[PDB]
RNA sequence: UAACUGAAGAGUUUGAUCAUGGCUCAGAUUGAACGCUGGCGGCAGGCUUAACACAUGCAAGUCGAGCGGGGGAAGCGGACCUAGCGGCGGACGGGUGAGUAAUGCUUAGGAAUCUGCCUAUUAGUGGGGGACAACAUCUCGAAAGGGAUGCUAAUACCGCAUACGUCCUACGGGAGAAAGCAGGGCCUUGCGCUAAUAGAUGAGCCUAAGUCGGAUUAGCUAGUUGGUGGGGUAAAGGCCUACCAAGGCGACGAUCUGUAGCGGGUCUGAGAGGAUGAUCCGCCACACUGGGACUGAGACACGGCCCAGACUCCUACGGGAGGCAGCAGUGGGGAAUAUUGGACAAUGGGGGGAACCCUGAUCCAGCCAUGCCGCGUGUGUGAAGAAGGCCUUAUGGUUGUAAAGCACUUUAAGCGAGGAGGAGGCUACUUUAGUUAAUACCUAGAGAUAGUGGACGUUACUCGCAGAAUAAGCACCGGCUAACUCUGUGCCAGCAGCCGCGGUAAUACAGAGGGUGCGAGCGUUAAUCGGAUUUACUGGGCGUAAAGCGUGCGUAGGCGGCUUAUUAAGUCGGAUGUGAAAUCCCCGAGCUUAACUUGGGAAUUGCAUUCGAUACUGGUGAGCUAG
């Protein structure tokens, strides 16, 4: 199955995550099919907290990949 | 949308293949001067038409035995 | 780490004032030995000082005068030497936008070392907050101000005036008013001394 | 098998082996039919041999038991064969 | 706008000199180890040696909404649990580098293939049978585990029927599936099951060119090279086999032997090169040693099966068990490398309709100056230049504003208080699409009131309190190389990277006083590149320093006069695809700064495809006469 998730490598303590479209059965931060954006939980002053380029998860979501409970979220959470 | 090579026929003593043989002119890496490198590849005749010393135009296919990948297509100067 | 230790025996290694042990009557008369290299062969007679002792001297003169260990040191060079202008003055930049040096010309504290005392106990607040970290470098427009907590212990009140008499430089818009600073752009090589000689040190970093 | 769903899947295996071995004898030994009439010469006791091993073949290889690609490559050489006796 | 900026020498052969030529030194780096010393924080890193043997716990389950049996609490019915059958998972995730010199890897391209779950679209789901576990009685055994006999459900198994499209066809025709369950009112949605297509993904196969030595290894092959018929595979193919033919590879290094996982990258260097392949990402291989197959969508399966070997363990001698190169840990080897810790809160993974269960992946915490980065161990004044020590022309000189004394300050450690963020969500309570008999149920979306959910965690951070109080060492001082004197010793004791010191004035040994360099570190050993133009492509030599074969002739090879037409292989230009991410570099954003993390670029100048240009080199044809 292909999926969307979220890869998780920011620094111990203050993470940073990419958005990535991938086979579900790769390691969480190994092989993956493509990059759509990113996720800041903390994002201070001047930095983006969100950003997902929409044009392309459309797409893949209709090849057939199945976004994850968070993805979904941060999905609903932009274009707004 | 198929890549093909010419070269000399250098044996035809088998039934329905020819051996190409293809030449190619490299530059050395370090001292950059010139080389003449040379490969054989056994490729598929169908009719027995070329003959030792010919020159061949081949291009590739699938296997047709094991260790022949490449098909005639035309003896371009018949020699 | 830092240097703890006779200020004024270091003074007599360089033949120049070095700027410590700030006084209203030091005119560098505060040592008598002056001019009279340390110890027992001090100015024995004449010195060689051939083309690597006269490099690594005035190397030591910089970095005594700011009380930068080597380390430290050797990065602001690294980092100088990678910015697009010229090496020399790159160098002489860096080390006037710290924090404790920015702090000791707007007049608080009368020595460098005590300007650091003062940064490093928590009592400037740079843009609002309290920082305490010695080599922060301050650009255009931070503006430096005592913190509003110890605006009393009278170790100010004569800093502030041996601050007076004495430069005001033309890149920090003090006033022993309020206590607020305003620093600047950083300044060029034109307002700091010549003596100062940084082609040598360009080329001891690149033996 | 150190745990208990390893020994239940090793339980199951052996129950599956018996089953299949069954079934892919029944598709050789229709073949070897098959085969054994196409030997003798007779067009009519061959295409009688191959109406009866037709649907065996294909009803194992619907199950698994055999990959459709290899049921189909069995027919076919089989009919070959028995169209180039009459 | 930036993404570029680049290159140093010294000592030592002589009485002296110039050259040659080695040896040594100053730099950067490390998964380091040792010695002396040791306050703190942030980020990393941590068996390189025995792919050596492994005690103990944990690392893979889940579903009662597929199915019979059971069980105990609770008031004969509801709820609740689970040994067995059945589904799915266990082929991922995690470890390690033994084998492998090309069936691997990298770069660029292909056909002849299959692909669970997922998305889309089409035709369906009809009606019957016979079993086996559990269970109930026997039964061998100390145990583990079987053995007999009956009895049973099912989305377990097998016929029969029917198939839009699917398979074979000689175009006439022939062949082949499936299963129920749940929630609300037979009819409705859901979740499933069957057949097919094509997308996603993932895997198998092919080709060309690159990928470490050795000729003190020159011949090697007999299913070996090719073809036809048959078998075999998901699929091309000597993959297999019977015949027919005889071939195929090799000085452009075959065969044989030695060593080795490969790449992105890392270190060094001005570059060109040279070394290397820990940590992070991709691929391959392996799982105590060798040989197999089973099940499955997928394995020839690390915590699965069979049988051979070794090896360990229990035993009642009847009989059996096992595989840390998963995380912790033990023994051993070694110069050397950590806790038998916490939670699934977050990101993922498995199962489930959900509730929720599992997860040594992961997120965290402990230990270690192992590295990088940052902070502290106080700040002013202070001339009676105190005493003491050391040198001394005996008076002075130096340690030295150094110390005291006096005046302050309290960063981090410590003791008290407050306190973000990492949690989006979920449950209730209203309301609007949605399909439908339907405003039920069930999928979606809007709203304010509450409830609930953090391992780290005494969190980061903030604010108070007391007092200089709790916190400095190591190497060196003849030249190279920054920095000098005294005493002890008498070629002894000793030092030493190289030159070399030491035989009674030792700036070179040992202590002492002074100084120099670095600083929570400082020295030594080991290793790589540099300096080394000291293997020289960039970029060296061969009369006498090392170096022209004793001399010819000639094979492969390399190179080759002049004019012209043509070709377009080398050469040159443009366009298109590719060159994973991370890393390096440049702008700039968060960490109080900095390391660090991160947005965007630049770069990856290599490879392939295609369209052009013809001066030069090559090919072809035609001419010439200086060789
Ligand atoms: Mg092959
Ligand atoms: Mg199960
Ligand atoms: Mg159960
Ligand atoms: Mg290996
Ligand atoms: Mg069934
Ligand atoms: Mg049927
Ligand atoms: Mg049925
Ligand atoms: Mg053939
Ligand atoms: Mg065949
Ligand atoms: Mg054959
Ligand atoms: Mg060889
Ligand atoms: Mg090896
Ligand atoms: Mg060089
Ligand atoms: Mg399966
Ligand atoms: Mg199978
Ligand atoms: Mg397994
Ligand atoms: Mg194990
Ligand atoms: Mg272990
Ligand atoms: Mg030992
Ligand atoms: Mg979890
Ligand atoms: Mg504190
Ligand atoms: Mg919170
Ligand atoms: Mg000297
Ligand atoms: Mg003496
Ligand atoms: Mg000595
Ligand atoms: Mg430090
Ligand atoms: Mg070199
Ligand atoms: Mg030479
Ligand atoms: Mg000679
Ligand atoms: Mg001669
Ligand atoms: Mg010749
Ligand atoms: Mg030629
Ligand atoms: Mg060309
Ligand atoms: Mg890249
Ligand atoms: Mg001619």
């Amino acid at each position: 199955m292909v999926v969307i998730r979220l890869a998780r490598g920011g620094a111990k303590k203050r993470p940073f995550y990419q958005i990535v479209v991938t086979d579900s059965r790769n390691a969480r931060d190994g092989r993956f099919i493509e990059r759509i954006g990113f996720f800041n939980p903390t994002a201070q002053g001047q930095a983006e907290k969100l950003r997902l380029d929409a044009d392309r998860f459309a797409h893949w979501v209709s090849q057939g990949a199945q976004p994850s409970e968070r993805v979904a979220s941060l999905a609903a959470q932009a274009k707004k | 949308t198929v890549r093909t090579l010419t070269g000399k026929v250098v044996s035809d003593k088998m039934d329905k293949s020819i051996v190409v043989l293809i030449e190619r002119r490299v530059q050395h890496p370090l001292y950059g001067k010139s080389i003449r490198r040379s490969t054989k590849l056994h490729a598929h005749d169908e009719n027995n038409v070329a003959k030792i010393g010919d020159v061949v135009t081949i291009k590739e296919s699938r296997p047709i035995s094991k260790t022949k990948a490449w098909t005639l297509v035309e003896v371009v100067e018949a020699a | 780490a830092r240097y703890i230790g006779p200020k004024c025996k270091l003074s007599r290694r360089e033949g120049t004032d070095l700027q410590l042990k700030s006084g209203v009557k030091p005119f560098d008369v505060k040592t008598k030995k002056a001019n009279k290299a340390p110890g027992q062969h001090g100015q024995a007679r004449g010195g060689k000082q051939s083309e690597y002792s006269l490099q690594l001297r005035e190397k030591q003169k910089v970095r005594r005068i700011y009380g930068v260990l080597e380390r430290q040191f050797s990065n602001y060079y690294k980092e100088a030497a990678r910015v697009k202008g010229a090496t020399g003055e790159n160098l002489l930049k860096l080390l006037e936008s710290r924090l404790d040096n920015v702090v000791y010309r707007m007049g608080f504290g009368s020595t460098r070392a005590e300007a650091r005392q003062l940064v490093s106990h928590r009592s400037i607040t740079l843009n609002g907050r309290r920082v305490n970290i010695a080599s922060i470098q301050v650009k255009a427009g931070d503006v430096i101000a005592v913190h509003e907590g110890a605006k009393q212990q009278l170790r100010i009140k004569n800093a502030i005036e041996l601050a007076a008499q004495r430069g005001i430089p033309a890149w920090i818009e003090v006033d022993h008013s309020k206590l607020e600073g305003t620093f600047k752009a950083a300044p060029d090589r034109s307002d700091l001394p010549a003596e100062i000689n940084e082609s040598l040190i360009v080329e001891l970093y690149s033996k | 098998a150190n745990s208990a769903q390893a020994k239940k899947r090793a339980r199951q295996n052996v129950k599956a082996r018996k089953h299949n071995a069954s079934l892919r004898s029944m598709v050789r030994t229709y073949i070897k039919r098959t085969l054994s009439a196409i030997a003798g010469g007779d067009y009519a006791v061959a295409t009688e041999a191959y109406k009866k091993a037709v649907p065996v073949i294909d009803r194992m290889a619907d199950k698994g038991i055999i990959h459709k690609n290899k049921a189909a490559r069995h027919k076919s050489r089989l009919n070959a064969q028995v169209k180039a006796l009459a």
